[PDB]
């Protein structure tokens, strides 16, 4: 009955995170998000890219401040739950994050509009 | 090398008004006010008001001393409950016609507060002065009140490893980065705003490590820098961050001599009648092998403009791949101009404030701070190079002589209470006179020019107390020659009044003065009586003041040789006459010679006739 295997097609995988409290696993992919149940089923998917982009410019990356903006692939640079959001940084953006419900990944919590360097979080490498 | 001061004056031989309080040390902060007429002094757990015209009057005083729970928390510390963990006043600036503004070290707790003038009472407005005023009373610090809002270069915190160049704005707070590319250690010195479409200018001088240059020791750098005035940040980066900090070497040596002095102690801003451009005149020593020498370079503004304006930056490098290396950058420069002030241009293409740059250009600052070219002095040399003394503090006065030629007059201190009035005459330095400030040799920490119309003085303050010199003591020199001779453009000779005046003080008729600075005394116009017993001795006395004149001997017209067993010499000057007999009697000439250009200039210093009793 449940699956033994997670094999997302048209991605790599970064990271796992499980939640203490409902057992849940949430996966960092590249350009996706997953929620799985305790026994591997599939439950949310969110797209995170590809996203115009360019490591020399700031988000919002706009094109008429950016003209070097290309698509960039966006590998999950952090991921991790909290007792409120299940926490989520980007390759992408400067490494900027955003907040997850749990269990409803695919209801946005926070996502700063405008973020300033002092938001610049994760590696904005692979 | 300058020469050795022409005169010297004893603390006893001059009329220099002092100060202090009983009990009360650090006399660090000196400000007057905006009539000239009262000085205000910030010292160690107190601020005073002085008549400035008589700085013994006191006026007024307040006291800001710490409480026994503050020094003791501070002594927990492991700091010196009784040196260290005490208020010392570091921040002393005008605020308004009725007020200063005024912060303290305060046993590691940078306070400020308002002083109300018209009571000499704090108003207890307890500001943390954390970033405006150091911790330690020996950390370097630096402010300038500029439209009311304090610009300060000090520590951001108590172990002096943070180091800030702020603007505590309330409306637009602004602060350099903790970053090696912008401060590396740095020791500040100096900071004054140069006002003006263009944008007024809040210039930095201070000391740090350098990034460009290597050598056995860690080789430490002069640096002239600058923000905006009208600075209010970057937008998405630079967020409460200075998006026009740019600074430069600012170089101070004579290489044909191998002399380089990298420590600049002090700042002084020549702000011409005439001249429509300021000259910064700098005072710097050498970091190595200081034994002490001290150097005076004089800076034209337009100079560090041209670099900040149109200088090509440094980019720093990784070398082989876990060194820095510091490189001049040839690469593509953005537009507007990174560093630069929101001028005409700018608002052109539609740029109003620092909030709407580019993030190109605000990138780029950022990771540029440092200029590839150095700022250079005045016809690329020191003004004034000396040597066996060790310079604390510069002012500068532009005189006018009797003659029109204008001489920059340079009032330099030092680390034993001693001030020498200095002028660059036709390619050399004359030390006119030194004049011992403090009878105790303290160092002179602060010094103040008030060149004003009446009130024309010098206020130097050390640990000890506060002192008010003149800027000239004209009616020292006694004789038109001695007057001339000086070539002190303050001072000329008055023949009416019979006395070496202060030309552009004094109510004597300019046209019908004595006055040349090539010491020519032949500009000029033009007997004490002993009665000694027989083969007793004589000591006739005689004492002039240039320290770079000789005094010979001579009887009978012949130039004397005081040697063994007739003659004697007694501390160089003295003649020593043994054994008196009939032929001994007569006229003794003390007579002085001083070389001016190539020519030797003779005086009759003394003039006697000894009498031997048979
Ligand atoms: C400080 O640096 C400034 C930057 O140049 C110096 O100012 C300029 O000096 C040049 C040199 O002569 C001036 O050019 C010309 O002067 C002659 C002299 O009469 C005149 O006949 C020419 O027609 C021309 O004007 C230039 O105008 C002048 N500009 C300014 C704004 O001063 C300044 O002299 C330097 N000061 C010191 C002490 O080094
Ligand atoms: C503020 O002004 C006072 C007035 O002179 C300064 O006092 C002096 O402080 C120094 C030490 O910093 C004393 O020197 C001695 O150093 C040896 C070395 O270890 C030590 O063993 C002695 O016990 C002593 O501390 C100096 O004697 C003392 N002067 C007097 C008259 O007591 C004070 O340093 C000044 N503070 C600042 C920040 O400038
Ligand atoms: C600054 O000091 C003056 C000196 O007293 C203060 O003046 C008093 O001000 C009150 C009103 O606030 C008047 O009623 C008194 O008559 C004033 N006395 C004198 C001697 O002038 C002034 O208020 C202080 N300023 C601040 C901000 O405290
Ligand atoms: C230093 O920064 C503080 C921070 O705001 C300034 O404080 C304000 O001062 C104004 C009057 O100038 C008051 O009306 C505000 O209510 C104060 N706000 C706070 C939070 O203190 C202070 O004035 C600045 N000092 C200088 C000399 O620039
Ligand atoms: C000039 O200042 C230097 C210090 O910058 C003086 O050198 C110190 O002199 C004291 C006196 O004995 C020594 O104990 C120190 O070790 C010396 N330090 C260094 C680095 O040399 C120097 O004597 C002063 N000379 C003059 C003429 O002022
Ligand atoms: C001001 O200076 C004069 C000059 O000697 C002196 O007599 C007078 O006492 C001084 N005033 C004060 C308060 O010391």
């Amino acid at each position: 009955l449940p699956p033994t295997a997670f094999t997302p097609n048209g991605t790599y995988l970064q990271h796992l995170a499980r939640d203490p409290t409902s057992g849940t696993l949430y996966l960092g992919a590249t350009n996706f998000l997953f929620q799985l149940s305790p026994g591997l089923q599939l439950e949310a998917t969110v797209s995170t890219g590809p996203v115009l982009d360019s490591r020399d410019c700031l988000p919002p990356v706009m094109p008429d401040e950016c003209p070097q903006a290309q698509p960039t692939n966006n590998p999950n640079q952090l991921l991790l739950v909290s007792p409120g959001a299940l926490v989520v940084c980007g390759s992408v953006h400067q490494g900027v994050c955003e907040q997850r419900r749990l269990g409803q990944l695919e209801q946005l919590l926070l996502r700063p509009e405008r973020p300033g360097d002092t938001q610049y979080v994760a590696a904005n490498d692979p | 090398f300058a020469p050795i001061p022409r005169i010297t004056w004893e603390h006893r031989e001059v009329h220099l008004v002092q100060f202090h309080e009983p009990d009360i040390y650090n006399y660090s902060a000196l400000l007057l006010s905006e009539d000239k007429d009262t000085l205000y002094i910030g010292a160690r757990e107190a601020v005073f008001a002085v008549n400035a015209l008589n700085i013994s009057e006191k006026q007024h005083e307040v006291y800001w001393k710490v409480s026994e729970d503050k020094k003791a928390k501070c002594a927990e510390k492991g700091k010196s409950k009784q040196t260290e963990c005490l208020n010392y006043i570091r921040v002393l600036q005008p605020l308004s016609a009725t007020s200063l503004y005024v912060c303290g070290t305060n046993a590691f707790q940078p306070a400020c507060d308002h002083l109300n003038l018209t009571s000499f009472k704090f108003l207890g407005k307890n500001e943390d002065g954390k970033g405006r005023c150091p911790f330690d009373p020996a950390h370097s610090y630096t402010s300038v009140m500029v439209d009311g809002e304090l610009y300060s270069g000090t520590s951001y915190n108590f172990l002096g490893s943070e180091p800030i160049i702020s603007r505590n704005s309330s409306h637009s707070p602004l602060r350099t980065e903790y970053a090696i590319p912008w401060l590396n250690e740095p020791s500040f010195v100096f900071a004054d705003v140069i006002r003006k479409g263009e944008d007024d200018r809040v210039y930095f001088f201070f000391t740090e490590v350098s990034v460009e240059y290597e050598f056995v020791f860690r080789v430490l750098i002069p640096r002239i820098a600058r923000v905006c005035k009208g600075d209010q940040g970057g937008l998405r980066t630079l967020q409460k961050k200075w998006t026009s900090f740019l600074k430069a070497r600012l170089i101070c040596s004579r290489p044909d001599s191998g002399l380089v002095f990298n420590v600049l102690r002090d700042v002084f801003v020549l702000r011409s009648p005439g001249l429509k451009v300021p000259v910064f005149y700098a005072l710097f020593t050498p970091q190595l092998n200081n034994v002490g020498l001290s150097a005076v370079c004089a800076y034209n503004l337009s100079t560090a403009e041209e670099v900040f304006s149109h200088g090509k930056y440094m980019q720093s490098t990784t070398v082989e791949q876990s060194h820095t290396k510091w490189v001049r950058y040839n690469g593509p420069v953005p537009k507007p101009r990174p560093g630069a002030c929101i001028d005409s241009e700018a608002r052109a293409a539609n740029y109003t404030s620092s909030l709407n740059l580019p993030d190109k250009t605000l990138q780029f600052v950022k990771d540029h701070p440092l200029m590839d070219d150095s700022v250079t002095p005045i016809d690329n040399r020191p003004r004034l190079i000396k040597k066996d003394v060790n310079y604390t503090q510069i002012v500068v006065d532009r005189t006018q002589a009797l003659d029109g030629t204008v001489y920059d007059v340079m009032f330099v201190s030092t680390d034993r209470g001693a001030l020498h009035k200095a002028i660059s005459l036709e390619h050399a330095v004359h030390i006119i006179e030194e004049t011992q400030l403090f009878q105790d040799f303290e160092p002179v920490q602060t010094l103040l020019l008030s060149s004003k119309k009446g009130n024309r003085f010098v206020y130097a303050g050390s640990n000890s107390g506060v002192v008010q010199a003149p800027l000239a003591f004209c009616g020292k020199h006694g004789t038109c020659e001695d007057c001339v001779l000086a070539r002190d453009p303050y001072c000329a000779w008055s023949p009416p009044t019979a006395t070496c005046v202060a030309l552009h003080q004094t109510e004597s008729p300019s046209r019908g003065l004595i006055q040349e600075m090539s010491g020519d005394a032949s500009v000029c116009p033009d007997y004490r009586q002993h009665f000694f017993k027989h083969g007793g001795t004589a000591e006739l006395k005689c004492s002039q003041k240039s320290n770079l004149a000789r005094v010979f001997w001579k009887f009978q017209n012949g130039v004397l040789k005081a040697e063994s067993p007739k003659y004697g010499l007694m501390g160089r000057k003295n003649l020593l006459i043994f054994n008196l007999s009939e032929g001994d009697s007569g006229v003794y000439q003390c007579l002085s010679e001083e070389r001016v250009k190539n020519k030797t200039v003779f005086q009759v210093v003394a003039k006697h006739v000894l009498e031997v009793k048979v």
